[PDB]
Order: structure tokens, then C-alpha cells, then sequence
């Protein structure tokens, strides 16, 4: 007398010591591809990939006969109901063909882009190795006015077609799995149905987003409004003292980071800014005690070390020329214990903070690797990135370099230093926010249908100003594709993770470092040596995706909500300075300001 | 003083995978087991019967080895009243066990590039192994109502699944070998001696 | 009485005197970038062009009601042939798209492409400055090997894919305008519909061209091996004497010209070699005189003398600092009766030639306007630059250079003197017939589908050694493209023009001496001061593409085909002398001899 | 009379009409001194089909017709007794029987501008070749098939005036000229034009 329950965790049991391995094979293909670059090694892991697929298939099928309500409890349950969803069998053949062409073109047409300058035809630039450090560094308003018209221009009117195929193709795509829309298909990695009738709905993230961000609104106006009136020394006559800033002289390509206006915008310039490269540098440091100290500091709290296989196995320096690498760092869960990270090291300050990230990606990994192989993903999209950043921030402060070695005892931490600190910190954390939002908010609404093709542009460029605060330097019409410039948007990729990936870190590392009785600022917390703070986040870790992501949350924070008051307590003491400086400067912008209008 | 020729069976180059466990015979030889214990390259050489340094003088009726490869995880299953899918559906010790369990690791040898895939196990059965029972049937098990047509398919499952073992894989995941010693003490005269 | 004749020549009326005055507007803002290089200046030119484009197609669209089989006498049928035929209704949106995408990829490739040093990375060469140096001017086996295997390495394997996706396109574009290959679509200018049974057709041209090479080889085979014993000399152990030369080896990038080989294997390296360039300097000769003592030749032959427009608006001198421009010596036809000149003159003897050869272009220009628009493009594919050389061989005779004054009169022209001459000319002239020829068969086959596109590079190279006798230093696998290496090939042009035009070049010659009662070698024939040898050119000048060019050549030469009888009788002196040095030497070639193999 | 002849009103005059529209401008009473018009001698082309200027001296006739326009310089060659040619078929036409003087120059540095000047106008088609001294300034579209032309451009319905192109570069041929034509014309009536 079976239950169907009851059959459905023996099909389970054969999924598991069946499918492992075979992931497995896919995993390592793939990381030799990215380690040994060969046009062979890229046939050998796209054919076991084909294998991995092709049987996750044939097990989803079989995976169906298991129906979700005759289940009873409950990560089993669970586990079905992500097998039963396939992926991609829902488009008629002849359009999934249209589709995998439009998506490769797109991403081809991303990373083939270069850009040549108006009056010299031959000198040309690529974005990926070249504009970057044009848009970064750059103080004259015209060259940077023309690399971002250019690239918009050149890159965007070829997209601006293909991206209208896509959004249809797409749309039909989600539609036939169940998901209206497709901007709802993102949002379903967030919400927990499941949860006894209070489960999370995927329509209520945009609600909790936008409640999110007139909450931080405050903060960000402040922060643009003194940016402003730092950026108008630097452009004297192109910048309203009223208006919004344009998108060009935001530090990067599109303004999604700010991090590289600090030099313009530094608060206290003569102050000594923290660098401990050279420390690191002269003290005869290289990658291996880079990692050897990161493993160390986990090891603190009371998480475990690095496995043999890690040591071994990773790739944490550039080969040189045995063979040619992806220099992009990544952190890997190959599977049964293969848990590597590759970088393409550097002995920087840089490399050491995205080495300590990158760490605790592996420590997530390991410590819910007990749980069932579905369940194995992180609790949301957002979860991940968010712990990386939590450890990283608890190792950046100045109190743990001290101890470190890396920075000499007499650095005298005052008013000035931390305030600008988190001016820095302000650039790339807070600043990001209402791009990712309103970026976003703007894919969404499009799959919705709540913007017409023919009004795109304009009503992308609306809330760029309403809502960032940013202006176009040149009218930009309709068939330009300024959205898709972006690397996340050409190539399908939810950007949500970044809005959330912060609501996360801080709501966090305030509980941590309660847990951790450290009596201080909340920025300079190190929850170092506190072993109790790691079995928090042990408890945390280990459960992955078994349990709906809402209880996870509560049992560190008691609460199953995102919450950014966290977020601003991090960085109320930068608020209220930030309010001392703006007394005499308006704050707040007006939407229509355009450079071009006189 | 016919010295016991323990070295065959743990410096055997071949073990057999966990379900066909081979049980080697040792019968009428002086058995040192100090050497066991003092070579100390092992991972787990925990005797749950007596003291190794103890049993030294004493003369066992008969003394068999059990030799089988399985995962690292799987090693705590290796002893008495312990329960899991190998202790369940492959080899049980007995609730009263008196006997040395030794493993070690067999990454350099029985892990190859690739997969070795030459190891198997009973992943479903009808009911648990009783103590040192031996199941090698290849009978399909059907889940669920449906009976085995003798055929694979929905709800019939084949019983021994591959080990997947490989050169990369974590402690845990890597094969590990394994030797059982069980001692037998019986009416007759008790021969398989020691230095007594 | 309105039949569907009469109708038509109304049609056609109109469209002349509609169409003549845009297609000025195209030509002279076509006039503007080349004269003016700017950003500006070429949006121009894409502006005024797009109008002549969309223009032209309204008009042949329109033009297809009146049909060409009702049509009677008789270039009003020519004519509706012409315009019937409309370029663009004939491929599907996305390929063109996709086509012209690959043509302009492989023209920037090849424009942008650059090789580097092995020794130095960023060292890198260009092919248009410094790798057409390099091969002109070295001695060096390894550097010129370097240059030449870095560039059909470098710029090859990039070009194949695009060279194979271009070839399937191309060939299905062919097909729509009903031709049956790319290839055959080429040949089409050469066909003669005009003639009842005696028309040419498009599969004869290449039984006329293969016959020409069968006539030439015993020319060729002499000329390449005293080459080759010359070179043996300056390379002692690469060349092998029963074996062909070497790619690199011939004086530029692919050896299509042997010209830069004359220091190498001049026959008489004592005697001095006629350069006027100093005696010209020293009389104080401008550029406006070498374009008045043009005109005056022309004038002698009983041609007109140049209009006013081209003195004023023409841009004979280098612009200087003013503007900027490519300085490619192009005779322009902008219509409305305006001909100009564009060439960056320099005081050189090159440049006196030069001026003659582009001053026929205008001749030809002034000549064929009279009849209507369509009928101007000329006879043939060779006849313009055939005009142009023909009119240069008259000028560079010492006769000519001694009445100008360039020369002391009694300055020795001897047998040796000739014999330099005819081998320099003979290098340039002879040299390129089989290189064209062969790589025109090569192009023309892999349209036909005779070449598998897995042998291209096999059997390319098997034809040069067979053909050209020339040998690849390096093996060549499949995914090298060596023949997208040339610019024609790469920018889709039409290769086989230079091949007709040598032979329409000495068979006017010819023509034109034996009217000018010179009695003497053919090469010291100037033609100059002959009324009658002007009035038969005028007759066929004026012709332009009205008549069939069988017909117009008939008229000229007495005969309608393809001869090089007169092509042979110019260098038959060098060929009876070619025999003399050669009989001591090997002369062919065993063409399974490589560099490679040892 | 030694009232002088407006011919200056004519050849100077600064705007000149296209050619089918040719502005005649009647001689009332104008008496002219002709040696002077040859005796400046500027003019391209100075053809008297008739009788010589300079045998102009005594003789007075009833009205003069000063004809002018403007048109290319091929087309010159038509103005011209028993000449053929889209101007002389369709434009203006000068009588079999010329007794009268012909006078063209070139125009370009007035009657050319860059980017173009279609200012000045032509016949193309016309359903019969004119008569002498006929002008025909009928916008009507022209009928080249049996289908009827509803006033709209389009197949086989081409308009019959189209626009002269003239510009600055153009060649000798195509810069415009600008003609004037003169006519003497005797009678019964008294002779008053000296
Ligand atoms: C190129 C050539 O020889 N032209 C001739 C010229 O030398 C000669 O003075 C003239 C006399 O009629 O003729
Ligand atoms: C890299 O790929 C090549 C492809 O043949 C292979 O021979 C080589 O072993 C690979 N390197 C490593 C370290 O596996
Ligand atoms: C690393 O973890 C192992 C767990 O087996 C432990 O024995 C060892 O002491 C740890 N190392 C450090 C430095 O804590
Ligand atoms: C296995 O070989 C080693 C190597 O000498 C030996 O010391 C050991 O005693 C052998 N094992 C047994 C059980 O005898
Ligand atoms: C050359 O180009 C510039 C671009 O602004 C233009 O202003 C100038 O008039 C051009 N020169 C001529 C002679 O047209």
C-alpha cells in the first residue's frame, strides 16, 4: 500500500543517486572550458551539457506523474514541484529556433560592438577593455558626452529591433508556462506559495520594491543633490543647479556605479585615504596567504575550513600562458565536494575584499550541501551575492586591518575618515538602487504591456529622470535601444538580484553583529572571533532553499520581510552630515531639465 | 606457527564493491594483529569487540574478512546498530558486535578520470539485511503498486545503482575501502591463534 | 496610334531628362568627400546618393510595363535592358541585411587589418603603408616570408567564414536576377544580346580568356624562367631551378605585379634606366604643365582640348593643409557636361604618365556624352583603362620625351636600351595575366560549385603552381583564405578587367600605329600628331555602350574578338632575346616543388 | 526721331523669362542706332537670318518684336530656321522664312546658383509641333497612352514642362544662355520703327 507520497520519495531517491554524478559532468566540463579556453573544450562541455539536459528532461516527465496536491510535506514536495516545471519545452519548435538566434545575436552584438572617434574613422574603441577606463576616468564633459552618445547610438539602433522580438518571444515563452507576462516569470524566484496560505505572492514584490524605494528616497536625493553641486566645480557651465545630472557624468557607462565620482566628489581630500596594497605588496604577501587568511577568518566564527579538494583543485592566480583563462572571477559548486574558486588574483586591496566575498559563496555552498540536491540554490536570487557582501564588509573596517598587519596601529579614525568612508560606500551601494529599481521596473512593465513599442524610449527616459534623477545629454527617439546597452539587459538577466542583494547584506550584518555584542557603529562592526554570530549563520546557511525563504530569514532577524531600515542605519551618520552640507543647496530635482534646450 | 596471510587481503590490489562483500577465510594460523594497529596508515581502525593490544593471546575459533569499497560518508555506517542505505540494503554488522573495523582511503587507485563506475550498490529492497546476509539478487523492485512486468520502467526500479567515483571528488564523496575482521569462538577446539 | 514602341522612347525621355540632373547631384557631393574628407561631407554624399538610389528603382520598377520584346530599334531596347534590370527586388529583407553586413565586415577587416613582429606585439604594420613596403622594396627571404604568411594568416582566417556565407548569398542574389551563378552574373557585362546569331555569350568569355593563356603561355614560361635564374642570384638556397618561385618573392603582398622585381633582373645593369623626373624639375615644370602638355597631345591626335570647367574646378595639385584627402589618382564624369580630374601631381615622370593615362579617361568622358545616359558607362569592362594605357605607351617611347625636351637628342637608344624597356614594361604587363587569370578561374569555379568548399585552399594553390607557377612557402590549410587576401577579392570587384585590358591595350595600339603609317617596332610607335589615328578613335570613342562592343572593336581593329596577337607582336623582341638567355637554363616547371619540403 | 531703342531695357534687363513663356517686348517708336549692338560685341552669338546689320542703315519698318528666354547652350544651335530639337519642335519655333536677327550670350553667372536654380522652365512633350511664333503655356498633363490622365502624374500621364537644372560647374552646353530674338516686320500700314 504505497502512497503516492510515498512512490514520489522512492523516484526521488533514484533522481538523487542518479542525477548527482551527472550534473556533476556538466559542472567540470564547464570548468575545464573556463580554465583551458580550446574550441574543443567548448564542443566537449556544450555535449555534456546536452547530456545533463536531455535527462533532466526525461525526469521531468516522469516527475509529473507525482501531482503537487496528493504530495503532503513537504521539501519533498517541494523538490517536484521543481522537477515537474521543465524549463523550455513550451515554444512551437519553429520559435524557440527564432529565439536561441535572437538571444546569441544580441549578446554577440553586445560584447562585438567598438566605437571610433567622428573626425578619425580609423582610431576605434571597445567598450569592455577600452571605454570603461574612458567613462571611469575621464573629467572632460565633450569626449565623455561622445563615447556615451556613441555607444547608445551605434550598439543601440542595431538592438533596438531585435529587443521588440525578443520581448514578444519571450512573453509568449512565459505565457506558456503558466507565467503571465514574463516579467512575472523573474519575480517567481522570490515567492514561497507554499506557506500555509501566507505565502509570498510574486505581484507583491513590485509592492514591497516600491515601498522600498520611497523609504530609501530620502537618502539618495540627499546624496545626488551634494554630488551635484561637487560635479558643477568640475563642469563649471553644463551642469543646472536645479536639474538632474546627465547620464555621461555619472562614472561609468550608464551610471549604475558611482564609485569612480569619488575622486571628484571626495569630501576631505587632504585626510590619508586606506590603501594596503603596498602593505600587502612589501610584506612579501602573495594569493596563497590572501585565501589562507580569508579561510582564517571564517574559521573564526566557527564555520569550517577549506576542503583538500579546494586547495588543489581551484584556480586562484592566473596561469600565464599553460593556457588562456577567463579573468573573471567565480565561485563554484561543482558538485559531490568539488568546491573551487577562480580568479585571476592580483595582490590588491581589490582582490583581497572580493577574495573574502567569494569565500563566502564556497561557505554557503558547503554548509547546505547536506540538504537534497534541488534544494541546493541559495534561498533566493538574492541570498547569494548578499552573504558574499556581508563578509566582505565586516572584513573591509579599519579595526580588522589593524589587527591584520596590514595597516599600522596609529591611524587615527575620526570624524573625517568615516564620514568619507561612507560617502565611498554611499557611491556604489545606495546609488545603484534606484537605477536597479527603475531599470527594472522598466523591463517589467514592458513584458506587462503597460508601455507601447513607439513609447519606449520616452517613458525609459521619464523615469530615469522622476526616478534616478538622470538626464540625456541628446533627445534619443525610437530606434535607439539605450536599455539593452546594458550587459544585464542585452544578454537575459535578472537585475532585481542588485536592488535586493543589498536589502539583504546590512539587515544581516545588524544581526550578526548584535548577536555578536559588538558595542559600537554599526560600519565598523566585526563580528570576527564570535563564534556565536557564526552559528547563527550556520543554522542559516545549511537550510538553503529547503524551507520557504521568508521563515530562513526570520529565525536570523525574527522577521519575514525585507527591511531597509538596516540599510539606513548604516548609513545615518553620513545622512545627517550629508543634511548639514545640502542646508544651502537645493535638493531634489526637477524633471525636465534638458542640456540641450537653451 | 603458520604466520596468518593477512596481507593478501588488505594489500589486495582488487576488492569487490560493497554488495558483493568477499568474506576471506583465515583458519589455522598464528595471527599478529600488533602489526595492523602499528602500520597506522589507516583513517578509521576501531576495534568495537575487545582491545586490539588485549587480543593478542587470545585463540579465536575461526576468523573471517570482509573487504568491500564505498564512499567516505558511508564509513560511519561500518558498525554496529548504525542504519543507512548501505548498513540497510548492502552489509550489516550486528547489533552485538565484537570485531576490529578498519578503512582507509582508495582515492589514488580506485578513482580514475572519468568515473569508475565498476563499483555498485543495492539502493532498494523489499526489507532490511539481517546481520552478514549477502544480497546479490538483480530482481527489479517495483515503488509502487504496479508489479515488475521483469522489466525497468515507471515505478520499477533497478536495485544496484554505479558508484560514481572520481579523482576531484570531495573526502566524503571519495570511495574508501574497507576490511572487516569478525572473531568466532565455537564448541570445537579453537585453532586461528595468536601470540598467546 | 500609340503603340507600345512609341510609348517607351516617351518613358525613356522623360527618364533622361529627369535622371541626368540627379544623378549630378550624387556625383558632385560624391565630388565633395573625396575633396573634403569629413564626417559632415559623408553624410552628405549617403544623403544625395540614397535620393539617386530610391530614384533609380522607381524608375526601373515603372520602366518593366513596357517590355523588351515589343520593343523594336534599337538602343531604346539596350536601354530598357539597362533600367528593366533593378538591382534589389530580388533577395529577401533579412538576407540583405545579413549580406551586406558580411561585405562590409570583410572591407573594414581587410582596410583595419595589421600584423605584428614576432619579436615586438604591439609593433604592428599595416598593408596599405608599411607591408606594401616591406614587400616592394625587401630583399630579405624570412622578413618578406614574414609579412607575407602574417597577413593571409592574420587577415585570412578571419576573412573565411565571411568569404563562405558571402559566396552562398552571393550566389542566391545571383540567381534572383536569373543569371545562374555569381560568376556568370560578372560575365555579364562581356554578353552581346544585339547580335541575331552572333552574339557573345555569357559561357564563351571564358573559352576566349582560357584560349588567350593557352596563347600566352610560351611568353610567360620564358619570362618566368630567366625570373627565376635572375632571383637565384639574389636568394642562393630557396629557389630551386626546376621548381616555381615562391609567393612573397614576386614584388608585392599576393605577386600580382612583377614590376618591383626590375633591380633584381635588369638585363643590362649598366646602361642608364630613362628617368626625366630631375630634368623635369630643373626646367621649372608645374603640375599645370604637365596637364597643358596632356591636353596638347590630344590635341595633336585631332581629339578636343579640355573644357573650362576642368581647369577651374578640378583638383589637379595635392590640396595641401586646406583640406584632406585620399590621393588615388580618379578620373570623375560628374555629367551636366563636367569632367574633372582628381590627382595629387607631383613633378615625377610617373605623374606625366600618370596624366595622359587619366586625361584619356576624360577623353573617352567628353566623347561618349552625346548619347543618352545609360549608353555611357563605355564599350566594356576593359575599354576605359585600355584607352588610358594605350595613350600612356605613345608618351613613354623616348621619341616623345626627346621632342619634349626632357631628353638630350642624341641620347643612345639601343638594342640593350629597348630590351630594359620591354623587360620592365614585360614584368607588368605579363607578369599580372596569369595571377589575374587564375585567380579569376579560381573565383569563377567556386561560384560554379566546381570547387568543394573544404578543397578551397588545395586547390587554389595546385592552380597557381599550375597555372602561375607560383609556390606557397608554408602550407595552407582549409581555414586560411588567401584569395580574400587581395583587395579586389575581399571588396567584390570584378578581377578579370585587367586581363581584357592588356589585350585591348596593345590591339588598339596596333591599330592605331598602323594608321599613323609608323614603320618600325611596335613599341616605339607614337602615335602623336596623327589626324587619322585620332579620327578612327573618335568614331569608336564616341560609340561608348550604344553598339554591341564586338561591333565597336570590329570598327577599330578590323576584327571582333579578344586578340593578343598584337600583345605578342609588342614584346616580341624581349621574347626572341628571352629565348637567347633562357636556353641555358631550365625553362617550365615541376609543380610538386615546395619550400616546405626538404 | 532720335528717340533711342529700350533695346537696354531688354538685354540688361536683370530677370529674363523662361522659354515658354517667352516675353515679347514690342518696339512702339523705338528708333535704334544697330551698329552699336555688333559694335559691342560681347555676344556669343550674333546671327541675322536676312539681311546684314551693318546694311541696316536707312531702312524703318512698321514693328519690331524683341523675343526673350533663356535656355541651354546645345539648344542654342536650335534657334534657328528649319532646325529640330526638343526646343524648336515645342518651345519656340522661328519661321522657315527668317528676316530677322538672332542674338544669344552666355548666362551662367546670373542664371545659376550652387545647390541648383530650376527656376527656369521647358516644354518636353507636346501633341504637335508648333507653328511660328506660337506659345503654349498649357499646364495640361500629357496623355502618352489611350488611358486618360486625371491631372495626377503616373503611368504614361508625364507633365509636359519640366524644370531647366542649371548650376555653376555645368559644361559650355548645359550653362544656361540667355537668347533674345529679334523680328522685322513690314507693311501697307505706315512705317514708323526706324
Ligand atoms: C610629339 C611630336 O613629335 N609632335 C610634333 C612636334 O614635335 C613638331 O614640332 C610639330 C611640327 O609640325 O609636329
Ligand atoms: C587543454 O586543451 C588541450 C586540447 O587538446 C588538451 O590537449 C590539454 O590537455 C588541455 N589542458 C589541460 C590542463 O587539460
Ligand atoms: C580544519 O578542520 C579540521 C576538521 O577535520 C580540524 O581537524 C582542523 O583542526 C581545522 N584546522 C584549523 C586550523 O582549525
Ligand atoms: C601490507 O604491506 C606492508 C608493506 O610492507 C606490510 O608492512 C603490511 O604488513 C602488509 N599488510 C598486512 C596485513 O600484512
Ligand atoms: C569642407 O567641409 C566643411 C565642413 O564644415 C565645410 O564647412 C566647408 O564648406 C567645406 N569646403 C568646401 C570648399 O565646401
Amino acid at each position: 500500500p504505497s502512497t503516492t507520497e510515498d512512490r514520489a520519495k522512492i523516484f526521488l531517491d533514484n533522481f538523487n543517486h542518479e542525477a548527482e554524478d551527472l550534473s556533476y559532468q556538466s559542472s567540470l566540463a564547464s570548468w575545464e572550458y573556463n580554465t583551458n579556453i580550446s574550441d574543443e573544450n567548448v564542443q566537449k562541455m556544450d555535449e555534456a551539457g546536452a547530456k545533463w539536459s536531455a535527462f533532466y528532461e526525461e525526469q521531468s516527465k516522469l516527475a509529473k506523474n507525482y501531482p503537487l496536491e496528493e504530495i503532503q510535506t513537504v521539501p519533498v514536495k517541494l523538490q517536484l514541484q521543481i522537477l515537474q516545471q521543465s524549463g523550455s519545452p513550451v515554444l512551437s519548435e519553429d520559435k524557440s529556433k527564432r529565439l536561441n538566434s535572437i538571444l546569441n545575436a544580441m549578446s554577440t552584438i553586445y560584447s562585438t560592438g567598438k566605437v571610433c572617434k567622428p573626425n578619425n574613422p580609423q582610431e576605434c574603441f571597445l567598450l569592455e577593455p577600452g571605454l570603461d577606463n574612458i567613462m571611469g576616468t575621464s573629467k572632460d564633459y565633450n569626449e565623455r558626452l561622445w563615447a556615451w552618445e556613441g555607444w547608445r547610438a551605434e550598439v543601440g539602433k542595431q538592438l533596438r529591433p531585435l529587443y521588440e522580438e525578443y520581448v514578444a518571444l519571450k512573453n509568449e515563452m512565459a505565457r506558456g508556462y503558466h507565467y503571465e507576462d514574463y516579467g512575472d516569470y523573474w519575480r517567481r524566484d522570490y515567492e514561497t506559495e507554499e506557506s500555509s496560505g501566507s505565502g509570498y505572492s510574486r505581484d507583491q514584490l513590485m509592492k514591497d520594491v516600491d515601498r522600498i524605494f520611497t523609504e530609501i528616497k530620502p537618502l539618495y536625493e540627499h546624496l545626488h543633490a551634494y554630488v551635484r553641486t561637487k560635479l558643477m566645480d568640475t563642469y563649471p557651465f553644463h551642469i543646472s543647479p536645479t536639474g538632474c545630472l546627465p547620464a555621461h557624468l555619472l562614472g561609468d557607462m550608464w551610471g549604475r556605479f558611482w564609485t569612480n565620482l569619488y575622486p571628484l566628489t571626495v569630501p576631505f581630500g587632504q585626510k590619508p585615504n586606506i590603501d594596503v596594497t603596498d602593505a600587502m605588496v612589501n610584506q612579501g604577501w602573495d594569493a596563497n596567504r590572501i585565501f589562507k587568511e580569508a579561510e582564517k577568518f571564517f574559521v573564526s566564527v566557527g564555520l569550517p575550513n577549506m576542503t583538500e579538494g579546494f586547495w588543489n583543485n581551484s584556480m586562484l592566480t592566473e596561469p600565464g600562458d599553460g593556457r588562456k583563462v577567463v579573468c573573471h572571477p567565480t565561485a563554484w559548486d561543482l558538485g559531490k565536494g568539488d568546491f573551487r574558486i577562480k580568479m585571476c588574483t592580483k595582490v590588491t586591496m581589490e582582490d583581497f575584499l572580493t577574495a573574502h566575498h567569494e569565500m563566502g559563496h564556497i561557505q554557503y555552498d558547503m554548509a547546505y550541501a547536506t540538504q537534497p540536491y534541488l534544494l541546493r540554490n541559495g534561498a533566493n536570487e538574492g541570498f547569494h551575492e548578499a552573504v558574499g557582501e556581508v563578509m566582505s564588509l565586516s572584513v573591509a573596517t579599519p579595526k580588522h586591518l589593524k589587527t591584520m598587519g596590514l595597516l599600522s596601529p596609529d591611524f587615527l579614525e575620526d570624524n573625517e575618515t568615516e564620514i568619507n568612508f561612507l560617502l565611498k560606500q554611499a557611491l556604489n551601494i545606495v546609488g545603484t538602487l534606484p537605477f536597479t529599481y527603475m531599470l527594472e521596473k522598466w523591463r517589467w512593465m514592458v513584458f506587462r504591456g503597460e508601455i507601447p513599442k513607439e513609447e519606449w524610449m520616452k517613458k525609459w527616459w521619464e523615469m530615469k529622470r522622476d526616478l534616478v534623477g538622470v538626464v540625456e545629454p541628446v533627445p534619443h527617439d525610437e530606434t535607439y535601444c539605450d536599455p539593452a546597452s546594458l550587459f544585464h539587459v542585452a544578454n537575459d538577466y535578472s537585475f532585481i538580484r542588485y536592488y535586493t542583494r543589498t536589502i539583504f547584506e546590512f539587515q544581516f550584518h545588524e544581526a550578526l553583529c548584535r548577536i555578536a555584542q559588538h558595542d559600537g557603529p554599526l560600519h565598523k562592526c566585526d563580528i570576527s572571533n564570535s563564534t556565536d554570530a557564526g552559528k547563527k549563520l550556520h543554522q542559516m546557511l545549511s537550510v538553503g532553499k529547503s524551507q520557504p525563504w521568508t521563515v530562513t530569514l526570520k529565525d536570523i532577524v525574527d522577521s519575514r520581510n525585507m527591511d531597509v531600515g538596516p540599510l539606513l542605519r548604516y548609513f545615518e551618520p553620513l545622512y545627517t552630515w550629508l543634511q548639514e552640507k545640502n542646508r544651502k543647496s537645493y535638493v531634489g530635482w526637477n524633471t525636465d531639465w534638458s542640456p540641450y534646450a537653451d | 606457527t603458520n604466520l596468518c596471510p593477512f596481507g593478501e587481503v588488505f594489500n589486495a590490489t582488487r576488492f569487490a564493491s560493497v554488495y558483493a562483500w568477499n568474506r576471506k577465510r583465515i583458519s589455522n594460523c598464528v595471527a599478529d594483529y600488533s602489526v595492523l594497529y602499528n602500520s597506522a596508515s589507516f583513517s578509521t581502525f576501531k576495534c568495537y569487540g575487545v582491545s586490539p593490544t588485549k587480543l593478542n593471546d587470545l585463540c579465536f575459533t575461526n576468523v573471517y574478512a570482509d573487504s568491500f569499497v564505498i564512499r567516505g560518508d558511508e564509513v560511519r555506517q561500518i558498525a554496529p546498530g548504525q542504519t543507512g542505505k548501505i548498513a540497510d540494503y548492502n552489509y550489516k554488522l550486528p547489533d552485538d558486535f565484537t570485531g576490529c573495523v578498519i578503512a582507509w582511503n582508495s582515492n589514488n587507485l580506485d578513482s580514475k578520470v572519468g568515473g569508475n563506475y565498476n563499483y555498485l550498490y543495492r539502493l532498494f529492497r523489499k526489507s532490511n539485511l539481517k546481520p552478514f546476509e549477502r544480497d546479490i539478487s538483480t530482481e527489479i523492485y517495483q515503488a509502487g503498486s504496479t508489479p515488475c512486468n521483469g522489466v525497468e520502467g515507471f515505478n520499477c526500479y533497478f536495485p544496484l545503482q554505479s558508484y560514481g567515483f572520481q579523482p576531484t571528488n570531495g573526502v566524503g564523496y571519495q570511495p574508501y575501502r574497507v576490511v572487516v575482521l569478525s572473531f568466532e569462538l565455537l564448541h570445537a577446539p579453537a585453532t586461528v591463534c595468536g601470540p598467546h
